RNA sequence: UCGGAGACUCCGAAUGAUUAUAACCUAGACUUACAAGUCAAAGUAAAAAUAUCUAUUGACCCAGAUA
């Protein structure tokens, strides 16, 4: 089954996006785009929000 | 089975093209939308195949051309024809002379003079600003009488099919231009600023005798732009019998610094400005109800954007 | 669901009208049409719809087609049915904004 | 505004107030339905001298 | 009539008029307009403020033009083409 | 001050931005790298 | 005064002014179809067995200027119709022709062996080094 | 509906109404679009914008509507600031 | 209940893998009782334009979480 994540902005702002990744596989780390910030950052795995 | 099949797609592409052209009775998108001669080059060709130093350049693909000699060499042989395609591209032709078309077989050489060092070549079609202009151009063709003349094709104003004339030279004797009569004084272009960009052509006619132009006389100088401005075709048409034009050269100008100068000082007129509209945006016809739409809806029928209080 | 053709031939179309919507390429886009994901055919200029048949090249880069196109004989020609919005209006007008 | 001075229903050279807006019929107020005042508007500022 | 401007400075009142000449009437009286309002208040406004930003841009040195718009670089490559052309 | 907390933070973490983007890629191509090291390259010279 | 009078809608004939301003149209469909059609001018360059020649092509497809090795005066001065400099000397020659024709940007979109060729890559060469230049500018609205 | 109260013996508003949809002077009724909180993690972005804008109601629900609301929701709400402030009325609509 | 195929007989699903990660805003339309679900120019913004097939649903209320 995949988990449900939560994907943290890493440049200081609260910005976070849900995505989905295998239980089996490391945390995901996406490069993605902080509206805030206007610019791209990396965004890593905080939380698991749930199992589907 | 029995026919061959393509091995590359560079011949399918060629057959595809030619079918594209070739006609076919179902709606396609086209339709809705001299011996002495060739000896002398079979010996030239010979020489070059002997010379040892062409086959070093071109194993060692060094060899240079000399593109200029090419250049006058193109102009004498299909020149005419390449030429007139491209007056036919920009639809000279049509607008000139109402639907007629001239291949050009004279060359016509005119260069406009930038101080004394240079003067900027008159290609066909090419860009020139109206600031360079400022001088009347340098003329050069070779002739045994003649006339040419400068016509703004899209120039005009106030009416759309009226051309102006910066020029008219008429009973040019041989080459030298000087002796005929210049019927009409140069003006600098004048292209209004927004009209876009305006193509002026020349045009260079065999004059078989001489021929009284007192129509074409004007006041020197002549400021007035219904004065100036005639119909190319009928002046050809008055003519015709011993005019037959054989030179083309146009050129390509946009609104200046310069032009800002002539419009007041002599031509006595404020400069007038254009501007591009595009058709207004297409909405469906306002309804009282805008079922599925998002509240933006109203803002699109709205022309007046400050709030309006009515009667309170 | 629902797929067919929505703008039949000599009806007028505006920019966003969508010409028709179809589950495989039936009909391929033409001149001033785009292509939707979901492979909707949707018109970009307002314009005069038109259908026609025309020669088929495919894009190099593709195998599968390219691979197709070369299995055909030498004297064949493929075609293919298109959907075409001639337009029907002048992009822009000149008009004198002010005389200075 | 101006059109109530203009008749005689707002006496200008008096200082103006909520009471004399009201006395004068220019505007209708209703303390019951959270009616804080009258607030002026631009409407009207070309013709009013 | 930028002539009789007298209240703006004359050094400055020459460099404005060749940046903005376009607007400059035949006469020699800077002619600018608006029209986005109702108010003459709010329009006259824009009239005035156009007339502060060209005399505050023209006595400050803008040293840093930094990059071109798509538009400028254009008639960058056009001017260019031009020179090369006229060869002889 | 609660604006210049939020502003001032993101400003340091922006700062290092660059270079966590850095390792973030530097990770991706280390591991693609060592995908086919040895996904044709060992098996060609197994054939050997 | 009669000249200051003027019609207040202007009726501009060239076909090229638009497109130099930047406002005229371009096919931007044929989605599903390669060579896009989104160009005002094409410059389709042609290899024979023997010849090799390039067509600078609007949208109506007339070839507004073409340059091609077969003409005499070309030939004359170039040893081999078919080689690679022979490809440098035509896209030099058709620049010239193109400058002066006052056509300064063209598309050309070769396949992926063709835009591996070295010979149209030193023609592509040409044309810059020439200042013409093979991206057009997109379409303003 | 309570067309007749016991203790005033007036039409009562139903607060389903007054807690989802907003009524524009002219007689439009604005809503949210059902589900736009709801398993965002699995819709399109397309999908979820269109899901957050404001929409409009037909003639039979704003017919609806009215007869579950009382005229006090009907009036004219001079509110400073209003970010509706522009949309209570309708302009240039012939019909 | 949804969808694929056949002309009622068969197959699948409450999606998984691949994804150097997919913005905002906004003309016009498809579909449709309603609700839901589709495609999208322009403008603007990140970066150096579309995630990849196959296909995939669950409202309101109400409880959870966070800065
Ligand atoms: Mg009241
Ligand atoms: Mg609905
Ligand atoms: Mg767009």
């Amino acid at each position: 089954k995949t988990i449900l994540v939560k994907l943290v902005s890493q440049a200081g702002t609260g910005f976070s996006f849900n995505h989905k990744r295998s239980r089996l596989r490391e945390k995901l780390s996406l490069l993605h785009y902080d509206p805030i910030v206007n610019k791209k950052v990396l965004f890593v795995e905080q939380k698991k929000i749930r199992s589907l | 089975e029995r026919l061959e099949k393509y091995r590359s797609f560079e011949r399918y592409r060629r057959r595809a093209e030619q079918e594209a052209r070739a006609p076919h009775w179902w709606r396609t998108y086209r339709e809705h939308f001299r011996t002495q001669k060739l000896l002398e080059r079979k010996h030239f060709l010979r020489e070059l195949r002997a010379n040892v130093e062409e086959e070093r350049a071109a194993r060692l693909r060094t060899a240079s051309i000399p593109l200029e000699a090419v250049r006058a060499e193109w102009e004498r042989t299909c020149g005419p024809y390449h030429k007139q395609r491209l007056a036919e591209y920009y639809g000279l032709y049509r607008d000139l002379f109402h639907g007629a078309t001239f291949v050009p077989w004279v060359p016509l050489h005119v260069a406009y003079a930038v101080g004394e060092e240079d003067l900027i070549p008159v290609y066909h079609g090419n860009e020139v600003t109206p600031t360079e202009a400022s001088r009347a151009p340098e003329v050069t063709y070779e002739a045994d009488l003649w006339t040419l003349l400068f016509i703004n094709l899209d120039g005009h104003l106030l009416e759309p099919d009226a051309e102006y004339v910066h020029w008219l030279l008429t009973n040019i004797p041989s080459n030298r231009v000087a002796e005929g009569q210049e019927t009409c004084p140069y003006l600098p272009p004048f292209p209004a600023r927004g009209s876009g960009f305006h193509r002026f052509a020349f045009l260079l006619f065999k004059q078989d005798k001489p021929i009284n132009f007192s129509e074409d006389t004007r006041p020197s100088p002549c400021y007035q732009l219904a004065q100036r401005t005639f119909r190319t075709f009928d002046f050809y048409k008055r003519h015709q019998e011993a005019m037959t034009p054989a030179g083309l050269a146009f050129f390509q100008c946009r609104w200046d610094d310069s032009v800002t100068h002539t419009f007041h000082q002599l031509l006595d007129m404020r400069e007038p400005v254009f501007e591009f509209v595009r058709p207004p945006p297409y909405h469906p016809k306002q309804k009282r109800f805008p079922h599925e739409q998002p509240l933006r809806y109203l803002d699109r029928y709205r022309d007046s954007h400050e709030p309006t209080y009515g009667i309170y | 669901k629902h797929y067919g053709i929505k703008k039949m031939e000599g009806h007028y179309v505006h920019a966003g009208n969508i010409l028709g919507t179809q589950r495989q390429f039936r009909w391929h886009p033409g001149a001033h049409v785009g292509l939707g994901r979901n492979k909707c055919l949707y018109a970009l200029e307002e314009g005069i719809v038109r259908y026609t048949k025309d020669v088929y090249v495919p894009n190099p880069k593709n195998t599968e087609a390219v691979d197709l196109v070369t299995s055909l004989p030498k004297g064949a020609v493929l075609y293919k049915t298109f959907v075409h919005v001639v337009p029907a209006k002048p992009e822009g007008t000149f008009k004198l904004v002010d005389m200075l | 505004l101006q059109y109530l001075i203009d008749l005689g229903r707002v006496d200008p050279t008096q200082p103006i107030d909520l009471t004399q807006l009201v006395n004068g019929r220019g505007v209708t107020i209703q303390p019951l339905k959270r009616d804080y005042g009258v607030q002026l508007v631009e409407e009207g500022a070309d013709t009013f001298q | 009539h930028l002539a009789s401007a007298d209240w703006i400075e004359e050094p400055v009142r020459q460099k404005i008029a060749l940046t903005h000449k376009n607007k400059i009437n035949k006469a020699g009286e800077l002619v600018l307009t608006s029209e986005s309002s109702r108010y003459q208040f709010r329009n006259l406004a824009e009239c005035l403020q156009k007339i502060r930003d060209m005399i505050a841009e023209a006595s400050q040195v803008p040293k840093e033009p930094s990059k071109e718009d798509a538009r400028l670089q254009r008639l960058r490559i056009e001017k260019m083409n031009r020179e090369r052309l006229r060869q002889k | 001050a609660r604006r210049q907390a939020r502003e001032q933070r993101i400003a340091e973490c922006m700062a290092k931005m660059p270079q966590m983007i850095e390792n973030w890629r530097k990770q991706k191509r280390e591991r693609w790298e060592k995908i086919q090291a040895d996904k044709e390259r060992r098996a060609r010279l197994q054939a050997e | 005064k009669e000249n200051e009078a003027v019609a207040p809608e202007f009726t501009n004939r060239n076909p090229r002014n638009l497109e130099l301003l930047g406002v005229a149209r371009k096919e931007r469909g044929w989605a599903t179809v390669w060579p896009n059609r989104e160009f005002w001018h094409r410059l389709r360059v042609v290899k024979t067995q023997h010849h090799v020649e390039a067509f600078v092509e609007h949208l109506n497809g007339q070839v507004v200027v073409s340059a091609s090795t077969r003409e005499w005066a070309i030939k004359k001065h170039l040893y081999s119709t078919r080689n690679v400099v022979a490809c440098e000397s035509i896209g030099r020659v058709l620049a010239q022709r193109c400058l002066e024709a006052g056509i300064n940007f063209m598309v050309y979109q070769p396949t992926p062996w063709e835009a591996s060729s070295d010979s149209i890559k030193r023609l592509q060469n040409a044309m810059t080094e020439s200042g013409v230049m093979l991206r057009e500018p997109r379409r303003i609205y | 509906l309570t067309y007749c109260s016991t203790r005033k013996g007036k039409r009562k508003t139903v607060k389903s109404v007054v807690h989802r949809f907003l009524r524009l002077h002219s007689g439009l009724w604005l809503r949210r679009k059902a589900g736009y909180k709801k398993k965002l993690w699995k819709k399109s972005t397309a999908r979820k914008k269109r899901l957050r804008e404001f929409v409009f109601c037909s003639k039979t629900q704003s017919k609806l509507l009215d007869k579950m609301t009382t005229s006090f929701w009907k009036r004219r709400n001079w509110y400073a600031g209003d970010p509706y402030q522009m949309y209570h009325d309708r302009t240039n609509l012939r019909v």
